[PDB]
């Protein structure tokens, strides 16, 4: 039963069931293409991000826009909570909230083949 | 519910199965061997060297790479096991009787794959080829469960059932 | 023979009425009715009908 | 798209994905062998989520001749342009949320299949 | 708690067609008692009362 | 597989080669044709249909 | 005016900011200063952050990146022109930066996403006919298997055979 406010309407409601229930990254991802990008603005799927931005492989996943707005989260959060799944391991270069695509892409730095596999999992 | 015809053996109930999580693995269930082994060893035993040469009894299309990513898991999964007869070793290395020397346990592990498994096939002394088929088959089959481009069978349906009348009783 | 009819036209008045909620859900119209998934939704309606 | 299994040409075993270290490319090495082949794809991997799959491609054009299966006049094909045309529902495991009908031309050397 | 179910290939009965939810192809009895059953749906009546 | 089965079942009413018992199954969606000759199996009498019309003629 | 910088991030922000906003030449139409717009957008930046880490860093590269953005040349001109001044701009989010084109398919996509997890209101036909034991309000919905009555008002439930 809610409390106060968030008692009447819809809306302020939602947002508490969207703070209870387990959302997982694969409820909003799409698509997971592992990709042998030897540097980061090769950008070997065309994307802009690196260049402005700027290990030689790299984790390709593209987000979803209905599921990431429905929970109300933007890659900011996304992000820093993948960054604190797995530490000073990993870095992600997110997407803008203005494109199209809702790409990420993840590079290591500090048996390399399978490791992005085992990490993605 | 493999059976031959009315033989002094017998059903073997084999099972071919996927495992649930790398991830995504197949096993084989075969008959008295201690426990299942998986799928790609099975045929490694049956004589195919090769990599190339087990997936075109499994996979009838190369052109979908649908069902190609589907087998790697397991196709990884058996890359120590490339001859015959190192394969023999490890489908002989877990019958009931295990054998004390390795011959003992390669002429066990090469009886079971010729009498015991898939005797509606054949039991004759070359019949690996026929056999590799109906195993590809039933793998065939599940991966196409997974995939979930087929419906899952129904075991209360009386189409898959028979009537042990006065004849077959007796 | 009255209440035969009104039967009758009621009974058809509902076959007729599943017949538009298939059209829908077989032309993609049929809207999730919060809460379902499409082929839950359609059970809901023919079981309503 | 997709990555298929490239098969070795000495063995005929599986390749791997192989990055050269100090040339700083993409090859394909095997297990069995030492046959090194040079990569193409720059795509190792990949992974539909979504699971977004087409049935048009799984419908086999041999549904037309199914007794048990209703036939419509109403939607003709586009190829030739027969009237006849068989129709049912995904008709697989799997289906998302989709009561979505399928289509095939019911007239022999066509086998012409359509969503609408 | 559903309707009858496709207990053949996407149908209930072999006098139906695939992919058939009507009322009468799933289990809508549509007759009474007095007017009697229709086959099928007395099949259907059956498997409801078993 | 539209030779087969026009085959096969012709021979299944004409009494000779395949015996009245035998039931042969046509898959459509999957490419498989079974058929089954083996004991245990529950069938039934039907009468057969051709254009829309029985072969149940009054002779 | 933005005070003088001597840190060497710092300036090559507002450089960056500056470069940003003379991305397709708008500045000269409405002739305002971008090199003291840039300058003000990353002291506000700074004032908020207080650090020249990461976060810093990201901040300054995503309002780069959404001045530069190609499909949004109206944010850059928004900003050029003062309509959004450069503390706002400074902590407005992806969202509120975004195209109006994205920002009402988001806020569609919001609004059909809470429309679907709405639970269906449970049917049955309305009636004032009946009058609810425990409100005394007369609306109510029933329906017949028997007729169950449910009140709209207290979620008060009755039947009557
Ligand atoms: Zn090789
Ligand atoms: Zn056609």
């Amino acid at each position: 039963f809610l409390l106060g406010q968030s008692a009447r309407d819809a809306e302020r409601a939602k947002d508490i069931l969207c703070r209870l229930e387990h959302t997982t990254l694969r409820k909003v991802t799409a698509n997971t293409a592992i990709y042998y990008d030897p540097n980061p603005q090769s950008t070997v799927v065309a994307e802009d991000q690196e260049w402005v931005n700027v290990s030689p492989w790299l984790l390709r996943v593209e987000l979803d826009r209905k599921h990431m707005t429905d929970r109300k989260l933007t890659m900011e959060q996304i992000a820093e909570k993948i960054n604190a799944g797995f530490g000073d391991d990993l870095n992600c270069i997110f997407n803008d909230d203005n494109a199209e695509k809702l790409v990420l892409r993840i590079r290591i730095m500090n048996d390399d083949d399978v490791f992005l596999r085992c990490i993605e999992s | 519910r493999s059976c031959l015809e009315n033989s002094s053996r017998p059903t073997s109930t084999i099972w071919v199965s996927m495992l649930a999580r790398i991830g995504q693995r197949i096993v084989a269930t075969l008959p008295y061997i201690k426990q299942e082994v998986p799928i790609i060893i099975v045929f490694r035993a049956l004589g195919f060297v090769s990599d190339r040469d087990i997936l075109e009894h499994i996979i009838y299309d190369f052109e979908d790479p649908e069902m190609m990513e589907m087998v790697k898991p397991s196709l990884d999964e058996a890359f120590v096991i490339q001859e015959q007869n190192v394969a023999l070793n490890f489908i002989g290395s877990r019958g009931a009787k295990p054998g004390v020397t390795k011959e003992k346990r390669i002429k066990y592990a090469k009886e079971v794959l010729q009498k015991e498994m898939l005797p509606h096939v054949g039991v004759s002394d070359f019949c690996e080829t026929k056999k590799a088929y109906f195993l590809g088959y039933m793998v065939h089959r599940l991966l196409l469960a997974a995939l979930g481009r087929r419906e899952l069978d129904d075991r209360d349906h009386y189409g898959n059932k028979r009537l042990d009348l006065a004849g077959p009783l007796l | 023979s009255k209440t035969y009819q009104d039967i009758q036209n009621t009974i058809k008045k509902a076959k007729q009425d599943v017949i538009e909620v298939i059209e829908k859900a077989h032309n993609n119209e049929l809207e999730p009715t919060p809460g379902n998934t499409l082929r839950q939704t359609f059970e809901n309606q023919v079981n309503r009908i | 798209g997709f990555v298929g299994i490239r098969f070795c040409q000495e063995c005929n075993n599986m390749l791997y994905p192989k990055e050269d270290k100090e040339n700083r490319i993409l090859l394909y090495a095997c297990r069995n062998c030492d046959y090194q082949q040079e990569a193409d794809n720059s795509c190792i991997y990949v992974n539909k989520i979504t699971h977004e799959v087409d049935e048009l491609t799984q419908i086999i054009a041999d549904v037309s001749q199914d007794p048990t299966l209703p036939r419509t006049e109403d939607h003709p094909c586009q190829k030739c342009g027969h009237k006849e045309a068989v129709f049912f529902q995904s008709h697989s495991a799997r289906a998302e949320d989709a009561m979505r009908l399928y289509y095939v031309c019911t007239a022999p050397h066509c086998g012409h299949r359509w969503t609408e | 708690g559903k309707r009858i179910p496709f207990g053949f290939k996407h149908r209930t009965l072999p006098h139906f067609i695939k992919d058939d939810y009507g009322p009468e192809s799933r289990g809508f009895v549509e007759n009474s008692y007095l007017a009697g059953l229709t086959p099928t749906e007395f099949f259907f009546h059956a498997m409801g009362g078993r | 597989p539209e030779q087969l089965m026009n085959t096969l079942r012709k021979l299944r009413r004409q009494m000779d080669i395949i015996v009245s018992e035998v039931s042969m199954i046509r898959d459509i969606r999957e490419r498989e044709i079974r058929i089954y000759t083996d004991a245990g199996r529950i069938c039934r009498p039907l009468l057969i249909v051709e254009k829309q019309k029985l072969l149940l003629k009054k002779r | 005016r933005a005070p003088s910088t001597s840190d060497s991030v710092r300036l090559k922000c507002r450089e960056m900011l500056a470069a940003a906003l003379r991305t397709g030449d708008d500045y000269i139409a409405i002739g305002a200063d971008e090199e003291e717009l840039g300058s003000q957008i990353e002291e506000a930046i700074y004032q908020e952050i207080r650090n020249t880490d990461m976060k810093y860093k990201n901040r300054v590269r995503s309002r780069i990146s959404n001045l530069k953005d190609a499909k949004n040349p109206n944010l850059r001109k928004n900003v050029l022109c003062g309509n959004i001044p450069p503390d706002l701009f400074a902590r407005m989010t992806a969202e509120e930066m975004a195209s109006d084109e994205l920002k009402e398919m988001r806020k569609n996509l919001t609004k059909e996403a809470i429309r679907e997890h709405q639970m269906a209101k449970t049917g049955g036909t309305q009636t004032d006919l009946f009058t609810c034991g425990k409100c005394k309000k007369k609306n109510c919905t029933y329906t017949q298997v028997t007729t169950f009555v449910v009140c709209n008002e207290c979620g008060n439930r009755w039947k009557f055979c």
